[PDB]
RNA sequence: UAUCUACUUUAUUCCUCCCUGUACGAAAGGACAAGAGAAAUAAGGCCUACUUCACAAAGCGCCUUCUAAAUGAUAUCAUCUCAACUUAAUACCCACACCCAAGAACAGGGUU
């Protein structure tokens, strides 16, 4: 049941998710709505990926 | 239809101050109704301009192309040319200066 | 070691295997002429929204086509020879957005292939094709796995999308595969335009428009330029392009069927505006 | 991109290279068997195969004369390429030559061939022979073959 | 027998079927229009329809200089001057806006091609448009004209003296030196009409060319 | 193709064509964002240094095939409203002039001749 | 004389014309949009013609280019609401040897 997480406050609409194709003008900056209409996993995945340790366990 | 009568039925009835048509023959590959008319003034061959423009867009032939004015922005010479027929609304000072009634019944005999 | 088919044969044999094998083949694509006699799959008709089969062509070549407003119109041949449906693979088993047809075109030797690719020739029953594209399509235009699409499955008027191989100009420098000649960055950003091997990349020319198919030969001629070389093979599908994607109204829907033996067609269907050959010299009076 | 460019370039020009292809011409119409490195052998294969056509024109033909003066420079082979070669091969049309490889080259490591004009008086070549028709697999064959051919 | 040279496809790599489909179109128009035997010396007039008049046609007349292209879309130049200017015209032979070509002096020159005119003098350019069509007689080879043109001075169009060209129809003793000439004795390759491999020979092309012709009748 | 720099072969019955001067008359500038005119384009044209508009009637490179070329640059007059300076016109012009998009009506008036 | 890092195939615009000299204004004035055109550039191809040339490669040549409303509370009216409610990516790609439109080598395609 990812699709149905619920943030608190405003962060569906000020939390931003960025990344950037290494390409030049190629940074993308998509708030947590968008994501969550893109794929209603990533949000849960990557707050869950930036939990674990950075090292080469993680993935 | 939109032919040479219905072409002196809108100058005479815009009454043109002067008309001399020539029958093109059909070798020298231009048209075949050469119309020089001349009028009043710049509003007046202007007027008549966009009046006869206007009679034949709204008048007949859709599958024929839309015709452009040429020579809007210039005051003694304005010219519009069609399918069978050209029209060349002037000056007759204009028409004395370019001479064109002579030019194309004397092909190669004048200067 | 490794060997080939030709290694052991006796000069006796070497022949006999030529018309024994090409034999097969012409019998092979000869008993495909009846799809219709056989049973095919349910035909459906047009509905607006729907995907139909695509082709693979040889490209013949170029000439020049008048239409009546006496403008050239330079034009691609494409033959289609010996194309065919290969499988059907439903969108369920697809995992895509849609089902797919693959689709095969030319006639190619048996003795250069993998054992797998003969095996399943063998089961589909038909001599190797030298490419298998794959069609993205709707439900409704599915035809049965075994069957000829032939050059009328287009008609004159449709616009047309081909896909084939670029030429390829082997490594170029920066003035001929890009046409030219920070501080701060320290590094040479992806996708820097630098010398590198041009061409041989598939390329599609979009909306193109088909002025005149030729039902005996099995020509397509399709306006302007279409990517490769003569007598490469592309992939000539229906246009995506939105001005053009509702106008299968017209367009036999699964495909053309000579075997429907209904109101069969001339030697080459023309569009409107082309000026035939043996029409009177035209005159814009 | 050299699509379609049919011709090696070799030597130190054009003409270097209509040098070289018709020494080694004029060495084959004189030995009629030659050892010469690959590429410059079936790029003169090529020009001693028109050269036989061009003897089949007889002798008279002044256009024939005019192409033999060029291509032997020794002039005493223009009468053997009328009278010897041409006459050898009145009755076949084409394929007067046969090049196969040599194991390559001591010095160099170059890829070598030898051509020879067919039907010559020098010791035959060992040539490539098919495998014997009385193997298994043509054994094999030799009995589909005539299964095939009770069909009718 | 005289063959058009559209018919003769240069060599290449493409499939002879595309000639079958092109030939077949190319006889198909020659139904309907008369294309007649013509070489690069010839004066003709063409009458074609003009896309600009409202279906009033015209007629030009000048030198055929160059006869290039092969297939369905050859052409032919030809060139006249007129009014003190020199024009030349590309005509597309199976264009359908051509109605007649008539052949008025049917004359072979002594070149194939014969570019080397726009500087020549303008005498040995210009031509009568009303000149009347001279009568050849039905069973005769083709008078071979021959005439050394003069040339104007120097900075030509190209480099006409150099034996790349092959020029035949100029008197060059009028209108360059000795010097120059043998300079442009350079650039001769003697070696390149001798080699068997450029040879082109189009025989059996001829012949399937000819049951293409006689098929279509 | 006439760009910048070109000399140019005017023709017409105009005074500033006529004239002669010891500068063959060539262009300045060409009215299309490249810098390259075609038959039926405007130049700025350096006569008798006095810079004139002009209109490019035929050319020597190759168009269209059924198009003419010429041995020379004919270009014809103007004047800045439009109407043009010559009042015969003797080399032939072509009727290529009729279809594009322009002033070219007057000058079709003006023609001896038409290829 | 390149050792290391990095890298080496991620459609716009102008003019014309029409709609229309209508909408809008009241006269002067004067639309949009969408459409047809012609151009130009960029991007991607291609050689039928033309041109440099000639089993081909090219361009000067041709082809293609897809926040605003209503309603409405705090504050019974109103109020666009950091009040709530209602309403306004497809395509592409996917299995020895000899010749090659494939190619630096390797690889690739073809060899019926
Ligand atoms: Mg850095
Ligand atoms: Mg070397
Ligand atoms: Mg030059």
């Amino acid at each position: 049941n990812t699709r149905h997480i619920a943030f608190s406050g405003n962060k569906w609409e000020q939390k931003v998710y960025s990344s950037h194709t290494g390409y030049p003008g190629g940074f993308r900056q998509v708030t947590a709505a968008q994501l969550h209409l893109r794929d209603p996993v990533a949000i849960v995945k990557l707050a869950i990926y930036g939990m674990l340790p950075k090292n080469l366990h993680r993935r | 239809k939109f032919d040479i009568d219905m072409m002196v039925s809108l100058l005479r009835q815009e009454n043109a101050r002067d008309i001399c048509v020539i029958q093109v023959p059909p070798e020298m590959r231009y048209t075949d109704y050469f119309v020089i008319v001349s009028g009043t003034s710049t509003r007046h061959l202007h007027a008549m301009a966009f009046y006869v423009v206007k009679m034949y867009k709204h008048l007949k032939c859709k599958r024929d192309p839309h015709v452009k004015i040429e020579g809007k922005d210039t005051d003694d010479w304005l010219c519009v040319d069609f399918g069978s027929m050209v029209i060349h609304l002037m000056l007759p000072e204009t028409r004395e200066i370019y001479e064109l009634e002579k030019l194309w019944t004397l092909r190669s005999y004048d200067d | 070691s490794g060997t080939w088919w030709d290694e052991h044969l006796s000069e006796e044999n070497v022949p006999f295997i030529k018309q024994l094998v090409s034999d097969e083949d012409k019998a092979q694509l000869a008993s495909k002429l009846c799809p219709l006699k056989d049973e095919p799959w349910p035909i459906h008709p047009w509905e607006p929204g729907s995907f139909r089969v695509g082709l693979i062509a040889l490209k013949l070549g170029m000439m020049p086509l008048w239409t009546k407003d006496g403008q050239k119109h330079v034009v691609t041949l494409l033959q289609v020879q010996d194309c065919h449906v290969l499988k059907y693979t439903s969108k369920e088993n697809c995992n895509g957005k849609m089902a797919t047809l693959s689709v095969g075109g030319k006639t190619v030797s048996r003795f250069r292939k993998a054992t797998s690719i003969l095996e399943f020739y063998r089961e589909l029953g038909l001599p190797p094709k030298q490419t298998v594209k794959i069609f993205n399509i709707t439900d409704n235009a599915a035809i049965k796995p075994g069957t000829p699409l032939y050059a009328a499955h287009f008609r004159p008027g449709q616009y047309v999308d081909v896909t084939a191989k670029t030429i390829g100009k082997g490594f170029q420098g920066v003035m001929k595969r890009w046409g030219f000649k920070t501080g701060d960055i320290g590094r040479v950003w992806p996708g820097t335009k630098m010398p590198g091997k041009m061409g041989n990349i598939y390329r599609t020319e979009y909306g193109l428009k088909v002025w005149r198919i030729n039902t005996k030969h099995n020509i397509i001629y399709v306006n302007g330029s279409v990517p490769g070389h003569k007598n490469c093979l592309v992939k000539v599908k229906d246009s995506k392009l939105p001005a053009y994607k509702d106008l299968g109204k017209n367009l036999p829907f699964p495909t053309y069927f000579p075997d429907g033996d209904e109101e069969e067609l001339p030697e080459d269907l023309y569009d409107e505006n082309v000026c035939q050959p043996g029409a009177p010299s035209i005159t814009f009076a | 991109i050299s699509h379609g460019r049919v011709f090696r370039r070799m030597g130190l020009g054009p003409e270097s290279r209509i040098h070289l292809l018709r020494n080694l011409l004029t060495g084959l119409v004189r030995h009629e068997r030659i050892e010469a490195p690959w590429a410059r052998v079936d790029e003169m294969r090529g020009y001693a195969e028109k050269l036989i056509d061009y003897g089949k024109l007889g002798d008279t033909n002044e256009r024939a004369m005019r192409m033999a003066d060029f291509w032997l420079t020794e002039k005493d082979l223009i009468p053997k390429l009328f009278q010897v070669l041409a006459p050898r091969y009145k009755d076949q049309t084409g394929g007067y030559t046969r090049m196969l490889q040599i194991p390559n080259r001591s010095l160099d490591r170059a890829k070598m061939a030898v051509i020879e004009y067919k039907g010559n008086c020098l010791p035959p070549l060992p040539l490539p022979r098919r495998d014997s028709h009385l193997t298994l697999l043509n054994q094999l064959l030799q009995g589909l073959r005539q299964d095939l051919r009770q069909s009718q | 027998r005289f063959l058009s040279p559209e018919f003769i496809p240069r060599r290449g790599r493409t499939d002879p079927l595309k000639f079958q489909i092109e030939r077949k179109d190319m006889l198909e128009r020659r139904k309907v229009l008369h294309i007649p035997e013509f070489y690069v010396g010839s004066i003709l007039r063409v009458t074609t329809a003009d896309p600009y008049a409202s279906g009033k046609i015209s007629q030009f007349l000048g030198i055929c200089i160059q006869r290039s292209g092969r297939g369905l879309g050859a052409t032919f130049i030809l060139r006249n001057v007129i009014e003190g200017q020199g024009v030349e015209i590309c005509f597309e032979l199976y264009n359908p806006r051509v109605q007649e070509i008539q052949v008025v002096k049917l004359e072979k020159r002594l070149d194939d091609s014969l570019l080397y005119l726009r500087d020549a003098l303008p005498e040995y350019s210009t031509f009568d448009v009303n000149m009347k069509p001279v009568v050849q007689e039905p069973n005769q080879k083709v008078p071979v004209n021959e005439l050394k043109v003069k040339m104007k001075p120097k900075p030509w169009s190209k480099r006409w003296e150099r034996p790349n060209f092959n020029i035949k129809g100029i008197r060059f003793d009028l209108c360059l030196t000795e010097q120059q000439m043998k300079e442009a004795q350079k650039w001769n390759q003697p070696w390149l009409e001798f080699d068997m491999m450029r040879e082109y020979d189009t025989s059996k092309i001829e012949a399937a060319i000819w049951k293409e012709i006689e098929a279509s009748k | 193709a006439i760009q910048k720099m070109t000399r140019v072969r005017v023709v017409d019955n105009s005074a500033l064509g006529n004239s002669p001067y010891h500068r063959a008359p060539r262009c300045i500038h060409v009215y299309k964002k490249n810098g390259v005119g075609k038959v039926g384009d405007q130049i700025l044209l350096a006569i008798k240094g006095q810079k004139k508009k002009a209109l490019i009637v035929g050319h020597c490179m190759p168009g269209p095939r059924m198009t003419p070329r010429f041995d020379s640059n004919n270009v014809v007059l103007i004047e800045d409203n439009g109407n043009p300076v010559g009042t015969r016109i003797k080399t032939p012009i072509p009727t290529s002039l009729r279809k594009r998009e322009g002033e070219y009506s007057k000058v079709l008036a003006i023609a001896q001749n038409f290829v």
